[PDB]
């Protein structure tokens, strides 16, 4: 604590006085991690290695639920030439739990896959497949050239070419009906102004880059606010409880007291929340119990320096403690406690003095000789006296003093510019 | 306050970004501790001008006059007075003895306390340096003094005088002949003690009197509130809780989002030192006039007009209440008046 | 303007002790200043009264307190004991004996009647 | 001071955002509410005797 001070103030010297300093803190001592016990392994065999894909004009999208999401089982034999994440950095991926997972899946022309993307335009962005301005999950995609394409031409991949307004975030639409054209009225009839809205892909084996079909995955999920049961790879641990522990729940991570809670979550509740929108309580995702957090930080401090030009003793006053293991940085043999806390470090006696070096509370402190030490006592309150208050007695002055004394009053401030 | 708390409680990520933007939660501090000995003093300079504490005088023959409910009761554990008793009671502080565990916080509780709540984001109340105990007995020397010696307790050493000869000259210093006390003193005192008795009562009753202690109370508690409510803003963050964000974002990443909530967190704790900061100028200019009566509606007899009450000044005693003073100030009004024809 | 143009008689203006004057000094970036005050000392305890009882008339002082010794009652000023006679000269006349709560007998001195004899 | 006014007027977009920054907008008004207050008490202090 005197260090403590020494640094705020940007000085090797103290004066005498009080100094406040950092709250009370303790450090966590071991690290929980709780995920739900999943054994299967994620899907990848089917939404990276389907024999089939759905074009772009009719996607499809497949639930993913109740597995680990281990995606180094890719690495064997997968290449990805796109691959971005926007609600997460992707380094964070096997620290946490997704919930709400689906993955989008379709094939489109090369030079379409930048058009994936939040924000893009063009005939895939308005017409086909649209992600949302706040899109939270991750777009994954590869250059499918020896599957998708066939000598003469692969016909079996549509888009949509021609709609009347543009497409709203995830919607599908698969309508054949025939586009009109030129306020040229067409009764479902190919012709002039009138065209069916759908056409085809080439896709062939001599095809440069731009042409050559792509594979695309979307995985759209959600992060830290509910039940989830797709999550990483990360191994749990058993869960301690009433220490100062680091954790990860589900991917919520932070630090605090884990204690047992009488707070009810609804079934779909995982997570509470404070007045101040701070994680509180969450629900054990193994066994459902519901624990509440609190900070491992608390209290205040303030030290009781004698100036350093002087001695180095202190004393330290510890706010939230009663002293009668403890919370304290150290406990030496002079302990006395007080209204304002719990002082550690100055003897006290049972006398009073004039203030110096105040505490709080009706206490003050000094460095005295009897082989010197910090001192904590009450105070005086000047000296007491009386008056005879006789109902007939009058007392006179018989001579006086005249005596001058000084005020002194400020009167004006450095002038700045 | 723990300007680190407040900003990056119990996170490593943010408490190392934080040192570079350092300056400025020092200064906070700064400004707070010159307030905080500020409010010390000014609670000094208005009671503590008596050196000499004065017992109370085993007599109590103060003419026909009573003072029972202004003097400290012995029968309590404390100093105070009757109507001090009564005062104390009405004003509401939030809570008492300065002193919560962690143990006391460590459960839901936490959350549903609004002071443990403060504590947990560095928000913290210190404890003032005079006690209770200690200001009663600034209180009753200075009734002691004046029921006693009146003029002459200050301005040199105290001397004693009879009572009814104190109020005497007191009624020279309005233009009264003091042969209106002695003929009528028995109407005086009289008409002394009953009024106490309605103040007694009036206090009793009606506690709106006091609101402005109460407000200071609840202004400087809606404050520390706020400064916890404030937490839950992004500032156009991703997300307001720290948490979120360093499970989510690598730190490159994630300094972008700290940085927008270390900056939103101090313009909060900007905001509440300075509105702390004039409020304790305004707190000392009423201090600073408290203390002037304290001096001369008690220690003497001020001859302003609008000083001490309406009516003519005649004579006062102080009485503690908590974050203040209270007088009860007696003045003389004139009655029943009659037209005569002058010249 | 109140200690030095002037002379207060706040009690807690212009340092303790009573008003008598003050003289102003300057220094950086304000004002010192030098207050000269009265203080009273060296008091004694006497007996007093609010009345004297004369012949069934009530006198009261005109000025001061009526103080005695153990053998003579005298007029004197609140803030510096000086004794003086107490005569028709240095007090009010009116009601009586029977009303003032602590009157005391002590015969007041006519200066003219004698002088007249 | 409306305080939306001066900073989102006619605009809901920015109107909506500004929500969640919403604690200063209220809090600017309950000091200036407080100084409003404080002019009829002056004014009252000084002539009504
Ligand atoms: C996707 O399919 C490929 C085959 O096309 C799988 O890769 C083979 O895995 C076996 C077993 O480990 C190896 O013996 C083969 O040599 C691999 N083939 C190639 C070309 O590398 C791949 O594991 C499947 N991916 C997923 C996620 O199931
Ligand atoms: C959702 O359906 C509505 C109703 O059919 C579409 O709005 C109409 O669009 C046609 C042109 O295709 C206009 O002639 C109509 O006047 C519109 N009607 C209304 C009530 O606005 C809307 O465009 C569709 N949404 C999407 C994304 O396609
Ligand atoms: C420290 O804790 C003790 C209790 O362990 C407090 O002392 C008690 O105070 C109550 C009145 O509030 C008494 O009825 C009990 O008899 C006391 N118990 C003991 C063992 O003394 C003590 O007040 C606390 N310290 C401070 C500064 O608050
Ligand atoms: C001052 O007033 C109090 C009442 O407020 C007097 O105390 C009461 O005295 C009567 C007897 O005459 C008792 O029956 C009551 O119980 C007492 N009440 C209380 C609250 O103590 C007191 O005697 C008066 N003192 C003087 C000097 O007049
Ligand atoms: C001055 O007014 C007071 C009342 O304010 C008079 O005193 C009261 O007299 C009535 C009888 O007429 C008694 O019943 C009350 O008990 C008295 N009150 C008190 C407090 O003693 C007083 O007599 C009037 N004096 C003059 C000269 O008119
Ligand atoms: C002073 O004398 C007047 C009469 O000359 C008393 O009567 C009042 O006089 C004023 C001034 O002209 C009128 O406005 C009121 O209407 C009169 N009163 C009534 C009831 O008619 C007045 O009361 C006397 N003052 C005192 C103190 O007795
Ligand atoms: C006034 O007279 C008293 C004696 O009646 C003097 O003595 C003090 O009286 C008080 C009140 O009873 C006691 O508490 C003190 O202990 C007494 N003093 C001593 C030394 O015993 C008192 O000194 C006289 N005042 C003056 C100014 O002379
Ligand atoms: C009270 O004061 C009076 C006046 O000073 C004293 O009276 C005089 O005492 C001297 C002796 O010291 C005599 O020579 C005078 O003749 C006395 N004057 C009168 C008018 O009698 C008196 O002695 C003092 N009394 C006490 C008890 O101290
Ligand atoms: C001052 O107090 C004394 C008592 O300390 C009062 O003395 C009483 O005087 C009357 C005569 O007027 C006697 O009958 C009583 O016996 C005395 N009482 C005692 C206990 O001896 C004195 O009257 C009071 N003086 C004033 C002005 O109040
Ligand atoms: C002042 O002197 C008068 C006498 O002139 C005293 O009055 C007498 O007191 C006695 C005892 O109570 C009665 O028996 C007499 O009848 C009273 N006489 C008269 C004329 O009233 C009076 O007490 C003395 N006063 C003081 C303060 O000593
Ligand atoms: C020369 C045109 C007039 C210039 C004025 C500015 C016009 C703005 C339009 C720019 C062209 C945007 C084309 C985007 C690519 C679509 C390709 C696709 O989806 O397949
Ligand atoms: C496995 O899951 C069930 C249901 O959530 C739970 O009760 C059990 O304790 C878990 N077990 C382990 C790690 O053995």
């Amino acid at each position: 604590p005197l260090s403590e001070t020494k640094c705020t103030l940007k000085s090797f010297t103290v004066e005498k006085g009080i100094y406040q300093t950092s709250n009370f803190r303790v450090q966590p001592t071991e690290s929980i991690v709780r995920f739900p016990n999943i054994t299967n392994l994620c899907p990848f065999g089917e939404v990276f290695n389907a024999t089939r894909f759905a074009s772009v004009y009719a996607w499809n999208r497949k639930r993913i639920s109740n597995c680990v999401a281990d995606y180094s089982v890719l690495y064997n034999s997968a290449s990805f030439s796109t691959f971005k994440c926007y609600g997460v950095s992707p380094t964070k991926l096997n620290d946490l739990c997704f919930t709400n997972v689906y993955a989008d899946s379709f094939v489109i022309r090369g030079d379409e896959v930048r058009q994936i993307a939040p924000g893009q335009t063009g005939k895939i962005a308005d017409y086909n497949y649209k992600l949302p301005d706040d899109f939270t999950g991750c777009v994954i995609a590869w250059n499918s050239n020896n599957l998708d394409s066939k000598v003469g031409g692969n016909y079996n991949y549509l888009y949509r070419l021609f709609r009347k307004s543009n497409l709203k975030p995830f919607e599908r639409d698969i309508s054949t009906e025939i586009y009109q054209a030129g306020s040229t009225p067409c009764n479902g009839v190919e012709g002039f102004n009138c065209y069916f809205p759908l056409q085809s892909y080439g896709f062939q084996p001599t095809n440069g880059v731009g042409y050559q079909p792509y594979r695309v995955v979307v995985l759209s999920f959600e992060l830290l606010h509910a039940p989830a049961t797709v999550c990483g790879p990360k191994k749990s641990t058993n869960l301690v409880k009433n220490k100062c522990v680091n954790f990860n729940f589900n991917g919520l991570t932070g630090t605090g007291v884990l204690t047992e809670s009488n707070k009810k979550f609804l079934p779909f509740q995982q997570f509470g929340r404070d007045i101040a929108d701070t994680t509180d309580a969450v629900r054990d995702p193994q066994t459902l119990e519901i624990l509440d957090i609190t900070p491992c930080s608390f209290g205040g401090v303030s030290v009781i320096t004698p100036g350093t030009n002087t001695s180095n003793q202190v004393a330290v006053l510890y706010q939230d403690v009663n002293c009668t293991t403890w919370r304290v940085y150290s406990t030496g043999s002079n302990v006395f406690q007080t209204r304002a806390g719990c002082l550690i470090g100055a003897e006290h006696v049972n006398n009073s003095y004039e203030c110096d070096i105040p505490i709080g509370a009706g206490i003050c402190a000094s460095y005295q000789t009897q082989s010197q030490s910090i001192i904590a006592y009450t105070m005086s309150l000047g000296a007491e006296n009386s008056v005879a208050y006789s109902n007939n007695s009058i007392a006179i002055p018989t001579n006086f003093t005249i005596s001058v004394t000084t005020e002194i009053l400020p009167v004006s401030m450095t002038k700045t510019s | 306050v723990d300007c680190t708390m407040y900003i990056c409680g119990d996170s490593t990520e943010c408490s190392n970004l934080l040192l570079q933007y350092g300056s400025f939660c020092t200064q906070l501090n700064r400004a707070l501790t010159g307030i905080a000995v500020e409010q010390d003093k000014n609670t000094q300079e208005v009671f503590a001008q008596v050196k000499q504490i004065y017992k109370t005088p085993p007599i109590k023959d103060f003419g026909g006059f009573n003072f029972s409910q202004i003097l400290p009761d012995p029968s309590k554990p404390s100093k105070r007075s009757f109507i001090e008793d009564l005062l104390f009671n009405k004003v509401t502080l939030a809570d008492a003895g300065f002193i919560k565990q962690y143990g006391d916080c460590l459960g839901d509780i936490a959350a549903r306390d609004l002071i443990c709540a403060q504590k947990f984001n560095g928000l913290t109340v210190l404890p003032p340096l005079l006690t209770d105990e200690m200001i009663a007995q600034y209180t009753s020397a200075l009734l002691a003094g004046t029921i006693t010696s009146g003029w002459t307790f200050g301005a040199g050493a105290a001397l004693q005088i009879p009572f009814a000869m104190q109020m005497a000259y007191r009624f020279n210093g309005i233009g009264v002949t003091q042969n209106v006390l002695y003929e009528n003193q028995k109407l005086i005192a009289n008409q002394f003690n009953s009024a106490i008795g309605k103040i007694q009562d009036s206090l009793s009753s009606t506690a709106s009197a006091l609101g402005k202690l109460q407000d200071v109370v609840n202004q400087n508690a809606q404050a520390l509130n706020t400064l916890v409510k404030q937490l839950s803003s992004n500032f156009g963050a991703i997300s307001s809780v720290l948490n979120d964000i360093l499970s989510r974002l690598d730190p490159p990443e994630a300094e972008v989002q700290i940085d927008r909530l270390i900056t939103g967190r101090l313009q909060s704790l900007q905001t509440y030192v300075t509105q702390q900061l004039i409020r304790a100028a305004e707190i000392r200019a009423s201090a600073n006039l408290a203390a002037t009566k304290m001096s001369e509606c008690v220690l003497g007899q001020s001859k302003r007009v609008d000083f001490c009450g309406k009516g003519y000044h005649l004579m006062s005693f102080p009485q503690s209440a908590p974050h203040g003073v209270v007088f009860l100030h007696v003045t003389y009004v004139p009655a029943q008046e009659k037209n005569f024809t002058t010249a | 303007s109140e200690c030095v143009l002037g002379q207060s008689k706040r009690v807690d203006f212009c340092g303790k002790g009573y008003h008598l004057m003050s003289f102003p000094q300057s220094a950086p970036h304000g004002v010192v200043f030098l207050h000269v005050t009265y203080v009273p000392a060296q008091e004694k305890n006497f007996t007093t009264a609010p009345a004297i009882c004369h012949d069934g008339k009530a006198h009261f002082p005109r000025e001061g307190v009526f103080v005695s010794n153990g053998t003579h009652w005298f007029v004197t000023q609140r803030n510096f004991y000086e004794p003086q006679i107490i005569t028709t000269d240095n007090t009010f006349v009116s009601g009586n004996c029977d009303v003032v709560i602590g009157i005391v007998n002590n015969t007041v001195y006519d200066p003219l009647q004698p002088e007249l004899d």
